C-alpha cells in the first residue's frame, strides 16, 4: 500500500492570502507523463468533489485559484488567493497502484480577526427534572481563535465529570466557531447545590466571561 | 448532469448484513467504472470495492474482501454492495463514486449524498427534547438565545430545524457526542428579544432510524 499523509491537518489562511497542502506518499505515485494523484475538496454535510487529477490537471469549472503540482513521493494544493467558501476540508487520493488510497486530509480554516464568544447559560428543564436527571447547559458562540477554555463551577467549585462539550465547523457566513458544553448529573445532585456557573476564556479577554444562575434564587 | 443517490443504509448487528444501492441518472451508466468509498467517524477515506462497466472486473479492499460484494444493473442504472460478516470497523458513510472515462478526468469524478452504516450491538433509541431557555432573570439584549437538548439517541443522524427552516440563520446545531453508547447533541437559535415572549419559537426534531419527530415549543419560566 501507499500510505498518503497530509500536512498540517489544519491550516488557517487569511481571505487574499496562500494556502498551500501537502501530501506525502510512501513510494512513488508517477506513471511517466502522469502522476496519478487527485485532490477532492469536501464541505461538511457536502459529498467532495473533484478538483485537480493527474497531479496538476484543473478539472472543468473549478477556479483558477486552485492549481496543482509535485512528483515522485511530494504532492501540493495550492490555493491563492483563499476566498470565503474554501472553508473544507482537502484531500489528495493517489490510484497508480491498487488499493487505491486517501490521505487523512487537512481543514482549511479561514483567518478572519478575533471575535469573543456571546455565552449564555440554561437551566435543567422542568421536563427533564420530572425524568429524574439535570444538564445544565452553556453556548458560546460566534467566537475566533478556535482556541477556548470553559470552566463548569459548581458553588464556587470547579467541575469537569459529566461535562460534554461539542465543537461546529466554522461557519460559511461569517468564518466564526461556536461551542456547547453540557454539564450533565442526576436531578438529586442538581438539588444538593445553590449555584452553576459557566465560564469561558478566550484570547480577546483577560476577564472571563462569566454567565450563572442560581437553583434558589428569582 | 451526473447524479448518483445512495440508499439502504442503517443499523445493523454485528456479523449482520445489509444491502446499499445507488441510483444513476445524467450519463450512459453502461460506460463507466464504478465504486464504493467509505468515509469513517474520523474522516478517513477507504476505497472499499470497486467494478467495471461490464462487471468484468471487481477489487474489493482487503478489510472487506470475502465480505462484501459489488454488483451493477446497466438496464436499471444501479450500482449495490451487499455486506455480510458486518464488523464495528464498517461503521461508516458510504458514497458510491462515478470513474472519469479513459483516464480523461479524474480517477472519480463524481460522489454521491452517502448512505450511513452503523454497526453495532446498542440499539436503537429515540431522543428526548428537552427546551433550553432562559432563567426568568434572563439576558435582556436587542438579541436572546433559546435551544433543545436532544440527548440520548442512537444511531446518527438527527436532524434540528427552528420554526420549520424561517429561522436558519441565527441556527447553531452541534455536532453529537458519544457517551455510554448514546448520542447527545444540542442546538441553539437567537431571535430579537422583543419577539420571545410574544412569538413561537419552536425545534422541530427528527430521528429517521427511529422515525421519531417531536416538535418542541420553548416555554419561559
Amino acid at each position: 500500500d501507499i500510505v498518503l499523509t497530509q500536512s498540517p491537518a489544519s491550516l488557517a489562511v487569511s481571505l487574499g492570502q496562500r494556502a498551500t497542502i501537502s501530501c506525502k506518499a510512501s513510494q512513488s505515485v508517477d506513471y511517466d507523463g502522469d502522476s496519478y494523484v487527485t485532490w477532492y475538496q469536501q464541505k461538511p454535510g457536502q459529498p467532495p468533489k473533484l478538483l485537480i487529477y493527474v497531479a496538476s490537471n484543473l478539472e472543468s469549472g473549478i477556479p483558477a485559484r486552485f492549481s496543482g503540482s509535485g512528483s515522485g513521493t511530494d504532492f501540493t494544493l495550492n490555493i491563492h488567493p483563499v476566498e470565503e467558501e474554501d472553508a473544507a476540508t482537502y484531500y489528495c487520493q493517489q490510484s497508480n497502484e491498487d488499493p487505491w488510497t486517501f490521505g487523512g486530509g487537512t481543514k482549511l480554516e479561514i483567518k478572519r480577526a478575533d471575535a469573543a464568544p456571546t455565552v449564555s447559560i440554561f437551566p435543567p428543564s422542568s421536563e427533564q427534572l420530572t425524568s429524574g436527571g439535570a444538564s445544565v447547559v452553556c453556548f458560546l458562540n460566534n467566537f475566533y481563535p478556535k482556541d477556548i477554555n470553559v470552566k463548569w463551577k459548581i458553588d464556587g467549585s470547579e467541575r469537569q465529570n459529566g461535562v460534554l462539550n461539542s465543537w461546529t465547523d466554522q461557519d460559511s457566513k461569517d468564518s466564526t466557531y461556536s461551542m456547547s458544553s453540557t454539564l450533565t448529573l442526576t436531578k438529586d445532585e442538581y438539588e444538593r447545590h445553590n449555584s452553576y456557573t459557566c465560564e469561558a476564556t478566550h484570547k480577546t479577554s483577560t476577564s472571563p466571561i462569566v454567565k450563572s444562575f442560581n437553583r434558589n434564587e428569582c | 448532469d451526473v447524479k448518483l443517490v445512495e440508499s439502504g443504509g442503517g443499523l445493523v448487528n454485528l456479523g449482520g448484513s445489509l444491502k446499499l444501492s445507488c441510483a444513476a441518472s445524467g450519463f450512459t451508466f453502461s460506460r463507466y467504472y464504478m465504486s464504493w468509498v467509505r468515509q469513517t467517524p474520523e474522516k478517513r477515506l477507504e476505497l472499499v470495492a470497486a467494478i467495471n462497466h461490464n462487471s468484468g472486473r471487481t477489487y474489493y479492499s482487503d478489510t472487506v474482501k470475502g465480505r462484501f460484494t459489488i454488483s451493477r444493473d446497466n438496464a436499471k442504472n444501479t450500482l449495490y454492495l451487499q455486506m455480510s460478516s458486518l464488523k464495528s470497523e464498517d461503521t461508516a458513510l458510504y458514497y458510491c463514486t462515478r470513474h472519469p472515462l479513459i483516464y480523461h478526468g479524474n480517477y472519480l469524478d463524481y460522489w454521491g449524498q452517502g448512505t450511513t452504516l452503523t454497526v453495532s450491538s446498542a440499539k436503537t433509541t429515540p431522543p428526548s427534547v428537552y427546551p433550553l431557555a432562559p432563567g426568568s432573570a434572563a439576558q435582556t439584549n436587542s438579541m436572546v438565545t433559546l435551544g433543545c437538548l436532544v440527548k440520548g439517541y442512537f444511531p446518527e443522524p438527527v436532524t434540528v430545524t427552528w420554526n420549520s427552516g424561517s429561522l436558519s440563520s441565527g441556527v447553531h446545531t452541534f455536532p453529537a457526542v458519544l457517551q455510554s453508547d448514546l448520542y447527545t447533541l444540542s442546538s441553539s437559535v437567537t431571535v430579537p428579544s422583543s419577539t420571545w415572549p410574544s412569538e413561537t419559537v419552536t425545534c422541530n426534531v427528527a430521528h429517521p432510524a427511529s422515525s421519531t419527530k417531536v416538535d418542541k415549543k420553548i416555554v419561559p419560566r
